[PDB]
């Protein structure tokens, strides 16, 4: 199943500023079937499941962290993070379900 | 396969003499102290009709699928009630919707259900005694495939139960006819006794009772009781009694009739406006 | 009914009515194709079918000859020159539940249209791309039926409305669903206009 | 209010077999697939399964199989996983998860994920 | 469309030859009165071609 390089293993993001958290994967979200890409990024809540970040690798979820955006194509996965709040502390994810068995990515922390 | 039943290469039709029964009511109208006249499909006056009989007593019987020619006349003294109602139909399968009339002692049953009627259809009765009265046996009039589109019930045309001969008290006869998706069905219960002979006389079939149908019939049988004992021909289907079961059966011919009424209004007197120059 | 399996129950040889909708179970919501109710006294039909199921209540828009809003067109498509009338009232107190009624089923979605009249209950995982389907459950393919959702929080389109769509029609066998004629008394020695049953 | 609420504790030591639940609340169950997902000490999420309710479908992840089934009563709004076989280090926050069905046609919208959840330390 | 054009969808009876009834009559298409209240079987007697 497809692998979900995860980089860096830790944002050392110092808050306020922006920063990007970055996975590398080695194989398709592109849905060049229907358009987009099945691909969104996942943070991993101190205490609670994952909140959604993204959808289809740049639209924006339901709960509105503005201070969060997203783009890439293919394989690429970017997170870009235009502000950083202290409590952005957790653990980001990519992940896949363009195909069954899902995978889940390798995380990374957030932290000063 | 329905299990084969015996003893059925038949022999020759009894070519037999009418003697100008069969007359029926045409309509529903009250005449009286008149005379009228009409056509329609008619027993005609002395027709060459024949008699048929499950000649167990000899050793023989029948009922396969008789062609219903556009109209069927019936007689049967009642001589211990063997038939118990006819079905009609034309294919007399479950792939053409399809008729049951029997008269079963809960009831005279109708229904239109596309029955796999059995290539050796009966009504069983049988001495197995699942009551102390030995009355009922496994039908297998049909098989049960089935698509329904009609039912009806009535009260009985019972009376008792053995696969054997029986007196002349009273003659049964009907005639049956579709009127274009109108099955309707004409009676008499007239007390006769005496030989073979179908009567002499007079008399006319009161309209008994009309289904609306849709189905083209073309081809009918009689329900035989076939009646199960250990001495009878063999097990199940092989087991059966049926006495004689005479009656006799004839065809409809379009006729033009000539009819008077009485003071009653009752019918009673005809002709046959085709049997004689004289006559016509 | 579920309608993806809806009924379709026939009515035969019995007198049939419209003025019985004004009595102890009135239609809440209910249409008329081709056919103005009122004749419902005086013609007659050889066949009459209940088409009997429930909706999703704005469901009532849809079913309508013509009218192909795709969730009739894979569940029931009416035929689209039907003329005739339509039970469709109202039952959130009855097939809304708390936690949900969640057993009345429709087909989201077929490889077609349902033709007039007809029913499909396929069940296999639809296919949408390549390759025969053998439980992918979310890609190329997804399972074509869907429940209702029907719970007393449903704002009123959701809501279960109960269906019945009259289907009823006239061939070469004679007609026998007929509505009731009227009666009137017996009067004596005027002159008068008659029909005594024709 | 929609929440899915887990089965509480389970704490035995190793080697008997286990049947973890999820009940919803609010949303019809039918109009979502329920996943379930685990916490691991190393990579924490962890995905096993899902549920096709309304069918009862289900597909699963190539680690688990021989142990591993999951289930649901629709009528009761609840859902069910259910394994052969605790290990120690099988303890985890044993996620139920929530996926809608596809509002979207092709589904890939659809297909984000509710992981929110619950988790609870099945242990 | 053009749902400026219309037609009288319902008469307690038809025309006699070259009438023209403009009259907005709220149609009682059941039972009761309907007394302007425009509800259920009490209808606006004009509809619109598409
Ligand atoms: C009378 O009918 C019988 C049976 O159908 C037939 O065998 C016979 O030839 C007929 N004869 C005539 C001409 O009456
Ligand atoms: C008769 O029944 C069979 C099986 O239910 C069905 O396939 C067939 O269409 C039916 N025919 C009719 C119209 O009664
Ligand atoms: C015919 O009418 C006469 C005179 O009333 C009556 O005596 C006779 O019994 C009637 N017969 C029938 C069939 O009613
Ligand atoms: C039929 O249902 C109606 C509700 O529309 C109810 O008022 C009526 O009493 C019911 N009648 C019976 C006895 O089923």
């Amino acid at each position: 199943d497809i692998q979900m390089t995860q980089s860096p293993l830790s944002l050392p993001v110092t808050p306020g500023e922006p920063a990007s958290i970055s996975c590398r994967s080695s194989q398709s979200l592109l849905d060049s079937d229907d358009g987009n890409t099945y691909l969104d990024w996942y943070l991993q809540k101190p205490g609670q499941s994952p909140q959604l970040l993204i959808y289809t690798l740049s639209y924006r979820a339901s709960g509105v962290p503005d201070r969060f955006s997203g783009s890439g194509s293919g394989t690429d996965f970017t997170l870009k993070i235009s502000r950083v709040e202290a409590e952005d502390v957790g653990v980001y994810y990519c992940m896949q379900r363009i195909e069954f068995p899902l995978t889940f990515g390798g995380g990374t922390k957030v932290e000063i | 396969q329905c299990v084969n039943l015996t003893t059925r290469t038949q022999l020759p039709p009894a070519y037999t003499n009418s003697f100008t029964r069969g007359v029926y009511y045409p309509d529903k109208v009250f005449r009286s102290s008149v005379l009228h006249s009409t056509q329609d499909l008619f027993l005609p006056f002395f027709s060459n009709v024949t008699w048929f009989h499950a000649i167990h007593v000899t050793k023989r019987f029948d009922n396969p699928v008789l062609p219903f020619n556009d109209g069927v006349y019936f007689a049967s003294t009642e001589k211990s009630n063997i038939i118990r109602g006819w079905i009609f139909g034309t294919t007399l399968d479950s792939k053409t919707q399809s008729l049951l009339i029997v008269n079963n002692a809960t009831n005279v049953v109708i229904k239109v259900c596309e029955f796999q009627f059995c290539n050796d259809p009966f009504l069983g009765v049988y001495y197995h005694k699942n009551n102390k009265s030995w009355m009922e046996s496994e039908f297998r009039v049909y098989s049960s495939a089935n698509n329904c589109t009609f039912e009806y019930v009535s009260q009985p045309f019972l009376m008792d139960l053995e696969g054997k001969q029986g007196n002349f008290k009273n003659l049964r006869e009907f005639v049956f006819k579709n009127i274009d998706g109108y099955f309707k069905i004409y009676s008499k219960h007239t007390p006769i006794n005496l030989v073979r002979d179908l009567p002499q006389g007079f008399s006319a079939l009161e309209p008994l009772v009309d289904l609306p149908i849709g189905i083209n019939i073309t081809r009918f049988q009689t329900l035989l009781a076939l009646h199960r004992s250990y001495l009878t021909p063999g097990d199940s289907s092989s087991g059966w009694t049926a006495g004689a079961a005479a009656y006799y059966v004839g065809y409809l011919q379009p006729r033009t009739f000539l009819l008077k009424y009485n003071e009653n209004g009752t019918i009673t007197d005809a002709v046959d406006c085709a049997l004689d120059p004289l006559s016509e | 009914a579920s309608v993806y399996a809806w009924n379709r129950k026939r009515i035969s040889n019995c007198v049939a009515d419209y003025s019985v909708l004004y009595n102890s179970a009135s239609f809440s919501t209910f249409k008329c194709y081709g056919v103005s109710p009122t004749k419902l006294n005086d013609l007659c039909f050889t066949n009459v079918y209940a088409d009997s199921f429930v909706i999703r209540g704005d469901e009532v828009r849809q079913i309508a000859p013509g009218q192909t809003g795709k969730i009739a067109d894979y569940n029931y498509k009416l035929p689209d020159d039907f003329t005739g009338c339509v039970i469709a009232w109202n039952s959130n107190n009855l097939d809304s539940k708390v936690g949900g009624n969640y057993n009345y089923l429709y087909r989201l979605f077929r490889k077609s249209n349902l033709k007039p009249f007809e029913r499909d209950i396929s069940t296999e995982i639809y296919q949408a791309g390549s390759t025969p389907c053998n439980g992918v459950e979310g890609f190329n393919c997804y399972f074509p039926l869907q429940s209702y959702g029907f719970q007393p929080t449903n704002g009123v389109g959701y809501q279960p409305y109960r269906v019945v769509v009259l289907s009823f029609e006239l061939l070469h066998a004679p007609a026998t669903v007929c509505g009731p004629k009227k009666s009137t008394n017996l009067v004596k020695n005027k002159c008068v206009n008659f029909n005594f049953n024709g | 209010q929609v929440q899915l609420v887990q089965s509480g504790a389970e704490v035995k030591k190793p080697g008997a077999s286990v049947k973890v639940s999820c009940k919803a609340s609010g949303y019809t169950f039918t109009g979502y697939y329920m996943h379930w997902v685990r916490q691991a000490p190393g990579q924490g999420l962890e995905w096993m399964g899902r549920i096709n309710p309304n069918s009862g479908g289900t597909n699963y992840a190539q680690k688990f199989q021989g142990r591993v089934t999951m289930t649901r009563d629709t009528s009761i709004s609840t859902a069910y996983m259910e394994l052969s076989r605790l290990r120690s280090d099988d303890t985890a926050v044993y996620y139920c998860a929530r996926v809608p069905y596809c509002s979207s046609t092709s589904c890939h919208r659809d297909w984000y994920f509710d992981l929110w959840g619950r988790g609870t330390l099945v242990t």
